[PDB]
């Protein structure tokens, strides 16, 4: 149900 | 002349830093990434004694047999880019598409991988280099050795003993002395990164992704993570940089103990 995403490198 | 020692296949991935492409090495068909950096976006540069950019500059100084950190096999200038060749394991998966797939991975895994990650971090340090980026998606796994390269030194800088007042890695993994004062110090600030990959790898994200969460102090567990664990990841997301560990304490914590060799690890829990 929790969102896991990417984090941009900035 | 690049064009004529790389056969180009597929397009790997692509953000700010510009572009990957999966490639091969004429010469021999050494399996390579291609990375294509625009010089538009190089903010920081440095000299070979050629001005370079700095990402050039610090994979020159990790650059070795050791395995632990992606080698830089050669590199090419281009009107508006830089072309960089890395050596690509085969087959290979990123740490963040492998915790997505799996989850919350078993302490015997996490242990194996954070330790491996400790090493070569260790191996950047030694040779003068702070990576500045240390997360899951800067973590590539050779699926078939279970051995770990730490990648993407294009936020990092040369390893000095006073305050950075640059930051441009990831700020979810970015340290409460940044949000706060735009300050850290390199050491301690990568000990944070390491607490928030640990805790990564065993609850299966990462435990904060807004600035009031990473002042806070509040680490909270999602998943049945073993008290000895725990202990280790609140000590590396400690407030204040001086309480957290040395990479030494970290390695010498009694939940690092007993850990797996790459080929054990790969047996164990990657061979499918
Ligand atoms: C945030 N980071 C991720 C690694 C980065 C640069 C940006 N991007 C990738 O997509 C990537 C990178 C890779 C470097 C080497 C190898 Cl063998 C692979 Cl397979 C790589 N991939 C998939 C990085 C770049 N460029
Ligand atoms: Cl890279």
């Amino acid at each position: 149900a929790r969102k896991r995403r990417r984090h941009p490198s900035g | 002349p690049l064009e004529s020692q790389y056969q180009v296949g597929p397009l790997l991935g692509s953000g700010g830093f510009g572009s990957v492409y999966s490639g091969i090495r004429v010469s021999d068909n050494l399996p390579v990434a291609i990375k294509h950096v625009e010089k538009d976006r190089i903010s920081d540069w440095g000299e070979l004694p050629t001005r370079v950019p700095m990402e050039v500059v610090l994979l020159k100084k990790v650059s070795s047999g050791f395995s632990g950190v992606i080698r830089l096999l050669d590199w090419f200038e281009r009107p508006d880019s830089f072309v960089l060749i890395l050596e690509r394991p085969e087959p290979v998966q990123d740490l963040f598409d492998f915790i997505t797939e799996r989850g919350a991975l078993q302490e015997e895994l996490a242990r194996s991988f954070f330790w491996q990650v400790l090493e070569a971090v260790r191996h950047c340090h030694n040779c003068g280099v702070l990576h500045r980026d240390i997360k899951d998606e800067n973590i590539l796994i050779d699926l078939n050795r279970g051995e770990l390269k730490l990648i993407d030194f294009g936020s990092g800088a040369l390893l000095k003993d006073t305050v950075y007042t640059d930051f441009d890695g990831t700020r979810v993994y970015s340290p409460p002395e940044w949000i706060r004062y735009h300050r850290y110090h390199g050491r301690s600030a990568a000990v944070w990164s390491l607490g928030i990959l640990l805790y990564d790898m065993v609850c299966g994200d990462i435990p904060f992704e807004h600035d009031e969460e990473i002042i806070g102090g509040q680490v909270f567990f999602r998943q049945r993570v073993s008290s000895e664990c725990q202990h280790l990841i609140r000590w590396c997301l400690a407030l204040r940089p001086s309480d957290r560990p040395t990479f030494e304490e970290i390695q010498n914590h009694p939940w690092m103990q007993d850990v797996l060799l790459p080929q054990e690890t790969a047996e164990i829990h990657l061979h499918s």
